[PDB]
């Protein structure tokens, strides 16, 4: 689903399994989770309901 | 309301007021006398429109095949200069000494980048190009983002440095040759002579993004037409930032297509639909390609992938057969991520020998298997090609001409054929132009046929322009009359020579620009396309000049004389003119070349004019401080002696025209004896009218101004206060009126204009025309076209005195044909005065067509600019109606009604003119509006093209096709 029209790259998804348990990983450090956040709330649309 | 013999009596003695008025004052029948009574003055030669085509015909041969003779010379030391070529990679050790466009000239710079070396040139600024240049070597366009000092660039600067001795050795021959160059394939390209390239890359904030494998002219010549069919995959996947690079890439993958390419564009997703109206190739010229570069961009992407579906709609698609085809190389390439699928059965059967070439394309940033897509480009003979990026786009949707020319350099020297362009507009801005090309080819050790790894493509192309004023040159209109005129045309309909043709490029669609998505500092592509305006849109189309039109594509000879409507020079006319066509075609291309002429044209005169003071005492008849006594004296700029040069500002041109024959006997010996002449003989003819008749009868009452627009470009108004308000061209071969007068056989009246700027109504008048008309051995000629400026007030008062200046009764006008408003009753309409009669009551106006008393025909400008819509200028397209008579008959009773009112109006038809007078009972008695019936330039966006192209015009390829060659190497993907 991180497949917006942007040229902009986002490492962190969750697109198989190693990436997936990597950016899992990730946001259980802490280390710029709301960023990550922030992308999966864009691929549903965005700040809405 | 008055009965319709009193309407005929009352019209009677006011087209009879009217006219001799303008027989008396303007001095027709005098005219007529002093041309006559001279006989000996001139002699009266024919045009032999058989002869003059025959002679133009060959001098665009001769001047396209000495092009080519320095084309192939150039050819052949590429050739072999390169095959001594060495691959250098020393060079911070031996600098590569060259001159760098597009880089700041300034001493102080000194950038000094390793392995290259600059020149400063001198720069001489010169005419037959409108830049300052520099004789003494070769410049070198680099594009930008690719880095000059890179081993493949520096090796070609190294070797393409011998080619500055035959650039010189081509103009050293020929004098008037135009820009020389080799477009590498390299990507660097070297052209003669050196001058400063129109965009530098960061001096200003503009900055050229041009690549020479980009060009059209390297395009035609790097390869042969083809057959392509853009296939991309729309399935789920290819949604996100991939999905977007798509749109982009076959929009660019389309610049690459020409009007000899057919293209098609499909797509799939489990189904394969076509992207747009059209169903199969169609002709990729700028309307069609405008259609699918609109269809591709509203692409949405969901579904499956299915690999199979979508090959086997490609290859139906490439089987039509029936259409107009390219027939050419055929290739389908698709656009996709990645592919589970390699979809081995459907090559088997439809391409099992590889007839089709298939390129596979993969874009974005993806996790996608590649390998399937490599399988399909390998097994099919196509090619590989990866775009990540915005800036990957432009580089490898151009890089397949790669690949399909390679059958053409395994053709040898059958495929060194010179090819020459459409017209576009020049690059560094000399002006519309073609260009002839030829490729160049590897060729390392042939003596022994050593290697061939990339021996199988092209070093580069190479090509010369031929300025559109050069072909001008050869195809001399003075002879003729204002209506004769040459149309040179391509086998494709193009019209490569036209009075018609103009330099701003052909618009499509209706432009629209959205400012609030304009970002102020970034500089987009300006533009790219040909100049491709067709004959049957060049002129008003007919059925009995579409046969004229194929006639002369398939290289035919031939004359035809028919009757035709000739739109006018403003577009505000049309006239029905006696025409004769005659084409031959140009035997060293595929050009067929044409004349029209005007019966009655088919004689001119040459002037017979040698005394000493003859040509003396005519010749301070145009004199500007003699004008006291003559009239206010044009001249029309023709290039008379190749040193005195047209000006624009008049009074600039005329002296250091008048200059000339006084500090030199008009004997010149670089300069054309009977131009000059003629302009003499002639200025002796608009004089003795003005001495001998409209200087004695000083002050006619409602006569303002009075000229006598002539053939020798002489306009002569008569009083110098009346001649600051003739606004005309003071060229008598672009003067609208002068053209309409020769068509007709009766006094012309020329409505004059509503709004703009200037003194245009009151100040001037409105004018009649009349050409002269004279017979010397029982031969038709028509020389001048004499006139009058009429003054408007006096004219209201003859017409005043059942119509008062003011009634409510009843109102009534005079309107020439075309429709415009010249005389009107009421003065709230008489102050909108020279205005289309439909925009001030235009419930008459609609009725009046349908009575049959009036006729139009809609039109196509394809060159017009317009402001944008919201969704400075850009191009567009706008429709033109013009309006004229086309029932003879004199009378039209009747009554129209709108709904609950009628109107009774009796319109009547002045005899030996143009105008026509119609009374109506007034407008406000009946309240309507049914529209506003305008005429105008105005903005559209038709015809609509997929109509257009299930019935396209006649068109006829290219004879040779280079393709699948048996010994291609096929091995490299
Ligand atoms: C006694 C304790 C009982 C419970 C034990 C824990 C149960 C664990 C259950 C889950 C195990 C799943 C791991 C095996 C597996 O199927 O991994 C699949 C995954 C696929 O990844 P791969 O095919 O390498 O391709 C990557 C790019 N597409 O391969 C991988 O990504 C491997 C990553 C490392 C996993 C750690
Ligand atoms: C031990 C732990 C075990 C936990 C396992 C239990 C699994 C929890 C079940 C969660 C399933 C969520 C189903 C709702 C859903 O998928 O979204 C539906 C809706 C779809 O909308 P769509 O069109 O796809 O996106 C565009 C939006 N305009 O979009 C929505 O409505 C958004 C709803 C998404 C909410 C997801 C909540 C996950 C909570 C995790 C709990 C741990
Ligand atoms: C409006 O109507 C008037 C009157 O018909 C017309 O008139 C000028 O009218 C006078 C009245 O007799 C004419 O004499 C005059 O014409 C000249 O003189 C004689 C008359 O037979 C002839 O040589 C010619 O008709 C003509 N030649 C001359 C005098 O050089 C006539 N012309 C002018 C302009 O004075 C107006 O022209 C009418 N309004 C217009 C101009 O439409
Ligand atoms: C590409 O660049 C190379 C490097 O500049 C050019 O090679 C150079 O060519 C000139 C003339 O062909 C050589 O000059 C000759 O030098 C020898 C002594 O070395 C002398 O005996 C000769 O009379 C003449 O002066 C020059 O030396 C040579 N450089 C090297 C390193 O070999 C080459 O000409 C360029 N190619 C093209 C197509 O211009
Ligand atoms: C015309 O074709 C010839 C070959 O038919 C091309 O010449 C080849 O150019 C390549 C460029 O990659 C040279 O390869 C290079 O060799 C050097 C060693 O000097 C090495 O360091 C590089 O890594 C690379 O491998 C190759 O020498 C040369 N082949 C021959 C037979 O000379 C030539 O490039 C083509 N013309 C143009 C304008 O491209
Ligand atoms: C164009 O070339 C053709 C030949 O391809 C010329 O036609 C010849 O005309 C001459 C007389 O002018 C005849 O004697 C020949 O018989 C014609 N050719 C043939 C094969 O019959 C034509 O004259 C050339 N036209 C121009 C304008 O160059
Ligand atoms: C241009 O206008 C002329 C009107 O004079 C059109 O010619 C007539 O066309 C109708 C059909 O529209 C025919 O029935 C008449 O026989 C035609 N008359 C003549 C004298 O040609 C002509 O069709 C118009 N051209 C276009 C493209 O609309
Ligand atoms: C089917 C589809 O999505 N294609 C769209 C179409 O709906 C739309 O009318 C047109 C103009 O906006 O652009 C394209
Ligand atoms: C400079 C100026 O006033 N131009 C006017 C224009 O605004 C108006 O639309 C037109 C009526 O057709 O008359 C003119
Ligand atoms: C060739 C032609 O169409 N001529 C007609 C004529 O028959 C008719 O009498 C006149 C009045 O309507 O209109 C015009
Ligand atoms: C536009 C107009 O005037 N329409 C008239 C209306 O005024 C009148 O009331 C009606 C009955 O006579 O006939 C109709
Ligand atoms: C063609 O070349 C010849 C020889 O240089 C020259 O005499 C002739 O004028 C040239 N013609 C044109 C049209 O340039
Ligand atoms: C067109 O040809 C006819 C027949 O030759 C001729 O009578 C007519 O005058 C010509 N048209 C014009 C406008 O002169
Ligand atoms: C003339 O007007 C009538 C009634 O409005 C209409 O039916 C007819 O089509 C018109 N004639 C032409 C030539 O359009
Ligand atoms: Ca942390
Ligand atoms: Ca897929």
């Amino acid at each position: 689903r991180y497949d917006f029209e942007d040229t902009e790259v986002r490492r962190s998804n969750f697109d198989n399994f190693p990436q997936a348990l990597i950016s899992v990983f990730q946001v259980l450090t802490g280390e710029d989770w709301n960023s990550v956040m922030y992308n999966g709330i864009m691929a549903y649309g965005g700040p809405s309901y | 309301f008055p009965s319709a013999v009193t309407i005929k009596s009352w019209v009677d003695k006011m087209q009879e007021d009217l006219v001799t008025l303008a027989k008396t004052a303007s001095g027709v029948h005098q005219l007529v006398d002093i041309y006559e009574k001279y006989q000996d003055l001139y002699t009266v030669e024919p045009n032999n429109a058989r002869q003059l085509v025959e002679i133009a015909a060959r001098d665009i041969e001769k001047l396209l095949s000495n092009r080519s003779k320095a084309l192939v010379r150039l050819a052949l030391e590429a050739e072999k200069v390169q095959a001594a070529h060495q691959w250098r990679e020393d060079f911070a050790s031996n600098e590569v000494v060259y001159y760098n466009a597009k880089d700041d000239l300034d001493p102080e710079k000194n950038d000094s980048e390793p392995g290259s070396q600059r020149i400063k040139p001198v720069f001489i600024d010169d005419a037959n190009f409108r830049r300052q240049v520099s004789y003494q070597h070769a410049a070198v366009h680099i594009p930008t983002d690719i880095y000059e000092g890179s081993t493949i660039v520096l090796n070609e600067l190294n070797w393409t440095s011998a080619l500055d001795d035959v650039f010189k050795k081509n103009r050293e021959e020929d004098p008037s040759l135009l820009w020389q160059v080799f477009g590498s394939a390299t990507g660097l390209a070297r052209y003669y002579p050196a001058s400063p390239w129109v965009d530098n890359s960061r001096t200003p904030n503009k900055i050229d993004l041009y690549d020479v494998r980009r060009r059209p002219w390297y395009i035609q010549g790097a390869a042969s037409p083809k057959d392509m069919l853009i296939l991309v995959d729309v399935s789920g996947s290819v949604s996100g930032l991939t999905l977007k690079l798509i749109r982009t890439s076959v929009s660019e993958m389309l610049e690459t297509l020409s009007d000899d390419d057919f293209v098609n564009v499909a797509s799939f997703n489990s189904n394969a639909q076509d992207v747009s109206c059209f169903q199969h190739l169609v002709q990729a010229n700028v309307r069609n390609k405008k259609v699918l570069k609109d269809a591709v961009n509203n692409i949405t992407a969901k579904g499956i992938t299915d690999y199979k579906k979508g090959f086997s709609f490609a290859f139906e698609q490439l089987l039509n057969y029936n259409v107009s085809r390219a027939n050419c190389n055929k290739i389908i390439m698709l656009f996709t991520d990645g592919g589970e699928e390699r979809a081995q059965e459907i090559f088997a059967k439809y391409n099992k020998d590889k007839k089709v070439r298939v390129f596979t394309f993969s874009v974005g940033q993806h996790n996608y298997d590649r390998g399937p897509i490599q399988w399909m480009a390998c097994e099919n003979k196509g090619y590989y090609y990866e775009i990540p990026s915005i800036g990957a786009i432009r580089i490898n949707t151009q890089e397949y001409l790669d690949v399909l020319g390679r059958p053409m350099v395994l053709a040898g020297d059958k495929a060194k054929q010179v090819q020459w362009t459409n017209v576009y507009l020049d690059a560094l801005e000399l002006g519309l132009v073609i260009t002839g090309t030829l490729p160049v080819f590897n060729i390392t050790g042939q003596f022994e046929n050593k290697t061939n790894l990339k021996n199988q493509l092209i070093l580069g192309v190479m090509g010369v322009d031929v300025s559109l004023e050069d072909i001008k040159r050869l195809t001399p209109r003075f002879t003729l009359c204002p209506n004769g005129y040459y149309f040179a045309i391509d086998p494709n309909g193009y019209v490569l020579l036209h009075p018609n043709l103009q330099p701003k490029p052909i618009g499509v669609g209706i432009p629209t620009i959205n400012l609030r998505k304009r970002r102020p500092n970034v500089q987009n592509p300006k533009s790219q396309e040909p100049v491709t305006l067709d004959f049957l849109d060049a002129e008003l189309e007919n059925d009995i000049k579409v046969e004229i039109r194929n006639k002369m594509i398939d290289g035919e000879s031939g004359e035809k004389t028919f009757r035709t409507l000739v739109k006018s020079q403003d577009e505000r006319y049309i006239d029905k003119g006696n025409r004769t066509y005659t084409w031959t075609p140009v035997n060293g291309t595929d050009y067929s070349l044409a004349l029209v002429l005007p019966t009655y044209s088919f004689y001119y005169i040459k002037a017979k004019i040698e005394e000493t003071i003859t040509q003396a005492r005519y010749s301070e008849t145009l004199k500007p401080d003699n004008f006291e006594e003559s009239g206010y004296t044009f001249l029309a700029p023709r290039d008379y002696c190749s040193d005195l040069k047209p000006s624009d500002n008049n009074t600039e041109f005329l002296l250091n025209f008048n200059e000339f024959i006084d500090r030199k006997t008009p004997n010149n010996p670089s300069c054309n004896t009977d131009l000059i002449n003629r302009v003499l003989l002639d200025a002796g003819f608009t004089n003795e009218l003005v001495q001998n008749y409209w200087s004695k009868q000083k002050n006619i009452k409602g006569v303002k101004a009075r000229f006598v627009v002539t053939d020798g470009g002489i306009t002569r108004v008569y009083p110098k206060e009346a001649g600051e308000n003739w606004q005309e061209n003071p060229e008598t071969y672009e003067d609208s009126f002068y053209k309409r007068s020769l068509d007709n056989d009766n006094y012309v009246f020329t409505a004059p204009y509503f709004n703009k700027s200037g003194p245009g109504a009151y100040e001037s008048g409105i004018m009649v025309s009349k050409a002269v008309e004279i017979y010397i051995q029982g031969k038709l000629l028509k020389p001048a076209v004499v006139g009058i400026k009429i003054d408007v007030n006096s004219w209201i008062e003859n017409f005043t005195k059942d119509c008062k200046r003011n009634s409510d009764v009843m109102d009534c006008v005079i309107l020439d044909d075309g429709g415009f408003l010249l005389m009107a009753n009421h003065d709230d309409y008489t102050n909108q005065i020279g205005r289309f009669f439909g925009e001030i009551d235009p419930s008459l106006m609609r009725h009046l067509v349908n009575i049959s008393v009036y006729a139009f025909n809609k039109s196509y400008d394809y060159q017009s600019v317009c402001e944008p819509g919201a969704a400075s200028k850009q191009s567009c397209i706008t429709e033109q109606t013009q309006y004229f008579f086309d029932n003879d008959s004199k009378s039209f009773s009747g009554v129209l009604d709108c709904g609950n009112c009628s109107r009774i109006f009796h319109v009547e038809k002045l005899m030996n003119t143009n105008l026509i007078f119609i009374m109506v009972e007034s407008k406000g008695t009946c309240p309507c509006d049914t529209r506003l019936l305008i005429q105008a330039e105005q903005t559209s966006d038709g015809p609509d093209p997929c109509d257009m192209v299930k019935q396209p015009r006649y068109r006829k390829g290219p004879d040779v096709c280079f393709d699948n060659n048996v010994l291609e190497d096929y091995t490299d993907c």
